[PDB]
RNA sequence: CUUUAACAUUAAGCCCUGAAGAAGGGCAAAAAUAAACCAGCGUGUGGC
């Protein structure tokens, strides 16, 4: 059922993220197995600039999280539930 | 800024045409779409969950068992048939003969 | 299927004698020879004789059929829970036999490491 | 007689799940259609056919009644005190055994009256997968790409059908996409296609902002009108129930980057996040948020909302077609006119003008009244005789017969224009 | 659908039906003159159905008739007799008719 | 029509074809049988000829009278009556050109007295025995000479470059065209007014009253030759319902099938780079396939399964007691 | 560091007709083609 399974998750907002993890935990607690994670990572800021007119003579700070999930023993309904959720658009629930 | 339009730059163009007919007239009763025949559907959406669809998809198992059901029964049924009604007679042959004949009629051509 | 390549004719090694000829016309389902005239068949060129021992040289496979693979292709995965969705691989690691295809879900790349009996090549 | 159907009920007996009593009610109910009222007046029959002997009983009966009228089907007390008294008027009770007959037309009607047992079936069947999917995402992988729509297995050997006028028009899918969609119709009675899935309808637009926002579905914000023209240009009302969390705010989030994700689905739509209020013109005030609006003279009797542009801010208030502002008609539900600035003033003025010609002509009144009648704020004939007369009654120089005599000629001005 | 050597023929009145018997035959010595039935025999006619779970209750249940068209056995114009002789001849797997 | 005058007749030339046909005929396949619905792209078709049945598609999507005009898209059949199905004419390309078998062997020979050349030579170039040369130019070889495989090879040791010489149907139409028309009718007056002998005299006013004829018409020698074979609508070589099971094929519909197949072999061959035997020996299958198919009497050879007797051909609808003059005309 | 961050939306044309941002078209560019309901032909024989 390729058991190692690894799960990194990005994080731009955290309450949405928060709320994708829970429904990940709901999922995963919902088909017989356990979960485990996220184990946090702490602020890994981003360098990304704007579209603004140069002066002549915004954001500069982007607070991104990473979340980790690790699964050794699934089942069939749970990469099920993998593979027929539906997710909010702009997030990444990549299964590394 | 940009006003890349062609209908927008043809009604600049006839501008003199709608500034010499509304003189004292209205200038334009355009009605849109109307929510009387949209359906909102939002009476409760909170038991709608995303994993709870995960863990239980739409299904129509029955219904492919049931068709196959009725195809196996007619494919049994039709195949006896097929079976006992073009049989073939053994050694001696077709022990009769058709024999059908068609006169013919007198029809008009109203 | 199995098509006959040729759809009604035989070719045949000679060395066309006479008696030959009597030969190969006392075989009982046997219709003349076609050559440029009778009482003399045209013997077949010698390109048109290589290129039809060529056109049958093309049924040999293994390698490749899985275990030469590279990297930026999109193709598919049929196992796991990735079985029949399309992605792009992103390296090939030859000595671990794990293949990083990210697959193209929901709009985005998600990164698996599978094998290549568990992928399909496409 | 009791082989044949019972080699037609062995032919249909279908799993445990499934009603196979049902088809013995359904084939007793179509002889009971072809015995009862055979063939034009007037009997009564009960039929009733075991499952596991398969021998059909068919009690040929009368209804219990002791009306004065229907003779041919009467029964009186004397067999209700021999019954005594487990029936009563309207029921049908005895045991006259009568054989099952046929006929062409007989078998015709019970095929009939079993193959729309077997549809009503199907229908049941759609109904009780549609009872959970009333409406969800589906997010499923393609069968077959034909040339006016595509199909969707959802999990469990189901379909889901979706043309191209429900999707966007440059959608162009591939075998092994996962695409989302909304179901939104359904006809199970229907042989053809029955579960309708749509990706270009603002419902779509409503399950998006439900899922991306989570206090939406928290009862915190209010989305109640939405409108879109797919791939261009879209509008979308929410409201607060929180003052503490900003709706306009919190639904186009950080940077926008919530609705921008919303505008990755919908390829560049630019969707206007406004807040809805109560009163109608400050509404269509806070929905043009691109856009600038200066004044909204609001007349719904007449079904107008002439709304003021400001000099300058015309191309980017109506845009193409004028439809954005035509969505936000749809997301205010009244007609929302086009605002521009000489037409407006146009239309004030033409305004003005019929009103001070209807009221030098169809009321026979002098300059001063009708002047009056100009700078209070009625246009209109409407609301001059139907107006209550604490309005009138106030004006100086006028006693109560000639305010009556002029509500009377209003009356017969409106019965004028009525009758023209 | 196979055809049928019934007596049930649509369209036609009792009278032309009295010479034929129940099993679908006019009786021995009847006679009869050009244009009577002298064999009553039925063509299903559909004619789009379509439909995969109909047709397998139809060939069994709906008396494999459904839609009637008329192919009896007539006399030819003119020829008029007496019918002495009649000759029923069945495949080996249908169940023999009464008559025969 | 109505209100015309006289009748016009002329050669046919292939654009001409183009300008009659509706469809082009490819699977040699009458009817599945299965369902007797036709076969699509058969010689027997709906959306070539026209609709089966009265005002529907083959789909059976449009039934109503006031649809009229505007085709299916399930069936690719326009809704019109059935008279359509006996006017609409077909076409089949051919891979090969085609020798005409009339103008080869009406005996006096159209081709033969055109080109003046022997019938027997014109046969065994056609029947794929032989070679002409078309142009050979630098060459110790003529235009009309005629060779074997021996002489052509020691010309191609000779003059391996120089000369151009085909064979079969396609080096015929290649010596038609190459032909002028003015200059052998000029040329020929010339010399016929230089010429007393008699017998020469009747050859050469033969051979310039032919080209004098042929020039004053509107056609031209490329259109003896067929490329484009046109087929007869389908229910004017109607399929015979028989009783029980199959239906009686005939003898038009054999012959046709027995085109195609041959057609669709050669042309398969043709895609997969054969070798030159089995091409020429195709060619030749094809070309005596098309003079069995439009007269059976000059190769008394197209007989059917237990029925001995000769199929009839086109020409054999015309003549004799039964053809359309004498039997059903008068 | 003293009591939760966020205003976004930059893309699809040109011209003609038309009371308009009601509607009808062409051109620079392209993935892709259930139902209420009138009614013969080929052999033989024989005849003239
Ligand atoms: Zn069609």
């Amino acid at each position: 059922q390729n058991q190692r399974i690894r799960i990194r998750l990005k994080a731009f907002d955290h309450r949405l993220i928060d709320q994708a993890t829970a429904e990940i935990v709901e999922t995963a607690k919902r088909t017989g197995a356990q979960v485990r994670g996220p184990i946090p990572l702490p602020t890994r800021k981003e360098r990304f600039t704007v579209l603004i007119s140069p002066h002549v003579n915004d954001q500069y700070e982007i607070r991104t999280h990473l979340r980790l999930v690790d699964i050794v023993e699934p089942t069939e309904k749970t990469v099920d539930a993998l593979m027929r959720l539906d997710l909010a658009a702009g997030v990444d629930v990549q299964i590394s | 800024l940009g006003s890349m339009d062609a209908q927008t730059r043809r009604r600049e163009r006839r501008a003199e045409k709608q500034a010499q007919w509304k003189a004292a007239n209205p200038l334009l009763v355009g009605v849109s779409a109307k929510p009387v025949n949209r359906p909102i559907l939002s009476l409760n959406r909170k038991p709608k969950s995303r994993v709870e669809s995960a863990l239980n998809p739409i299904d129509l198992t029955v219904l492919a068992e049931y068709h196959k059901q009725i195809e196996s029964n007619l494919q049994r049924i039709e195949r006896k048939n097929q079976r006992t009604w073009y049989s073939k007679p053994g050694e001696r042959g077709i022990t009769c003969s058709g024999r059908q004949k068609i006169k013919g009629k007198s029809i008009p051509l109203i | 299927s199995e098509r006959k390549f040729f759809p009604g004719y035989v070719l045949v090694q000679m060395v066309m004698n006479d008696a030959s000829w009597h030969l190969v016309r006392s075989v009982p389902r046997v219709m003349g020879f076609i050559g440029g005239t009778s009482d003399r068949p045209a013997p077949i060129s010698d390109k048109e004789v290589d290129a039809i021992m060529n056109r049958l040289q093309q049924v040999g496979d293994k390698p490749r059929p899985k275990t030469l693979f590279e990297p930026g292709e999109m193709v598919r995965v049929n196992d796991g829970p990735f079985a029949d969705f399309n992605g792009v691989v992103e390296e090939v690691d030859y000595e671990k036999s794990r293949l990083k295809v990210s697959v193209s879900i929901f709009g985005r790349a998600t990164p698996v490491e599978l094998d290549f009996s568990q992928v399909e090549k496409a | 007689m009791n082989k044949e159907i019972l080699a037609v009920v062995e032919a249909v007996s279908n799993e445990k799940a499934l009603p196979r009593e049902k088809i013995f009610e359904a084939l007793e109910s179509a002889l009971a259609t072809a015995t009862k009222k055979k063939y034009e007046q007037e009997i009564d029959v009960r039929v009733q056919i075991d499952r596991k002997s398969g021998d059909f009983d068919t009690f040929r009966r009368w209804l219990v009644v002791d009306e004065v009228t229907q003779p041919t089907k009467e029964i009186t007390l004397e067999a209700a005190r021999y019954e005594d008294e487990s029936l009563n008027l309207g029921d049908y009770v005895e045991d006259q055994i009568e054989s099952v007959t046929f006929d062409r037309i007989t078998t015709q009607t019970a095929k009939q009256v079993i193959v729309q047992k077997v549809r009503e079936a199907e229908r049941a069947m759609v109904v009780d997968q549609f009872r959970e999917h009333e409406g969800e995402i589906i997010t499923g992988v393609v069968k077959k790409v034909n040339r006016d729509n595509i199909s969707l297995d959802l999990g469990n050997n189901a379909e889901a059908v979706i043309l191209r006028e429900d999707m966007l028009p440059r959608e162009n899918f591939r075998p092994g996409d996962r695409v989302r969609g909304v179901l939104y119709s359904v006809r199970p009675e229907a042989r053809g296609a029955q579960l309708f899935v749509t990706r270009s309808k603002p419902e779509m637009l409503i399950e998006l902002f439900r899922i991306e926002v989570p206090e939406i579905g928290e009862e915190v914000i209010e989305i109640k009108a939405a409108a879109r023209d797919p791939g261009s240009r879209a509008k979308i009302a929410v409201k607060t129930n929180d003052k503490r969390i900003d709706p306009v705010g919190a639904c186009v989030g950080m940077r926008g980057a919530r609705v921008q994700a919303v505008s990755t689905e919908l390829g560049g739509e630019r969707i206007d996040i406004v807040l809805w209020d109560d009163n109608p013109a400050q509404f269509v005030i806070n929905a043009m948020a691109p856009a600038d609006v200066a004044s909204i003279v609001v007349d719904e009797d007449k079904h107008t909302m002439d709304i003021a542009v400001e000099a300058g801010n015309l191309a980017q208030a109506i845009g193409r077609n004028g439809q954005n502002v035509r969505l936000a008609s749809q997301l205010s539900g009244w007609e929302l006119n086009v605002m521009t600035v000489d037409d407006l003033q146009a239309k004030h003025q033409a305004e003005a003008h019929a009103a001070i010609d209807a009221f030098t002509k169809y009321l026979d009144i002098d300059e001063d009244f009708a002047t009056v009648l100009v700078e209070e704020g009625f246009s209109t004939l409407e609301e001059l005789a139907y107006v209550p007369m604490k309005e009138l009654l106030e004006i100086e120089g006028l006693d109560e017969p000639t305010v009556e005599a002029l509500r009377e000629r209003a009356k017969n001005a409106l019965a004028t224009i009525a009758q023209a | 659908g196979p055809e049928e050597i019934t007596a049930d023929i649509p369209n036609v009145g009792e009278a032309a039906l009295s010479k034929l018997d129940e099993s679908g035959i006019v009786y021995i010595g009847a006679e009869v003159t050009g244009g009577d039935i002298l064999v009553g025999k039925v063509t299903p006619k559909g004619e789009t159905q379509l439909t995969p779970e109909e047709k397998l209750l139809r060939a069994i249940f709906g008396e494999k008739a459904s839609d009637v068209k008329d192919s009896s056995l007539r006399v030819p114009n003119g020829v008029s007799g007496t019918v002495i002789d009649v000759q029923v001849f069945t495949r080996d797997g249908v169940e023999k008719d009464k008559r025969a | 029509t109505e209100e015309f005058d006289a009748i016009k007749i002329a050669l046919a030339s292939p654009d001409m074809i183009r300008s009659w046909s509706f469809g082009e005929v490819k699977k040699p396949e009458t009817i599945n049988y299965r369902t007797f619905k036709p076969e699509r792209d058969g010689l027997f078709c709906a959306r070539i000829f026209g609709p089966v049945k009265d005002y529907e598609c083959l789909c059976g999507k449009y039934k109503r009278l006031k649809h009229r005009g505007v085709i299916c898209e399930k069936c690719g059949v326009e809704v019109t009556q059935t008279k359509v199905r006996r006017e609409r004419m077909g076409h089949i390309e051919l891979a090969s050109p085609t020798a005409h078998i009339w103008f080869l062997k009406s005996l006096p020979s159209r081709i033969g007295l055109l080109l003046d050349m022997p019938l027997r030579d014109i046969e065994r170039v056609l029947y794929f025995e032989s070679y002409v040369v078309i142009e050979g130019g630098m060459t110790n070889l003529e235009r009309q000479q005629i060779l074997t495989e021996e002489q052509y090879l020691d010309a191609l040791e000779e003059f391996g470059d120089e000369f151009d010489a085909k064979m079969g149907a396609e080096a015929i139409q290649a010596l038609l065209k190459s032909m002028d028309l003015e200059q052998e009718c000029e040329q020929l007056r010339e010399e016929l007014n230089e010429t007393n002998s008699e017998t020469k005299r009747k050859k050469l006013t033969k051979r310039i009253k032919l080209l004098e004829a042929f020039v004053q018409s509107g056609n031209k020698p490329e259109w003896m030759i067929l490329t484009v074979l046109p087929v007869l609508p389908p229910d004017l070589r109607p399929l015979v319902p028989l009783d029980g099971g199959r239906f009686a094929t005939s003898d038009l519909n054999d012959l046709y099938r027995r085109v195609i197949n041959r057609n669709n072999r050669l042309k398969r061959l043709l895609d997969l780079a054969a070798p030159d035997i089995i091409v020429r020996n195709e060619k030749r299958m094809l070309q005596e396939a098309v003079d069995a198919l439009l007269d059976n009497g000059r190769r008394g050879r197209a007989i059917t399964g237990s029925n001995k007797r000769p199929l009839k051909s086109l020409a054999d609808m015309i003549k004799g007691k039964q053809g359309r003059f004498r039997q059903n005309l008068l």
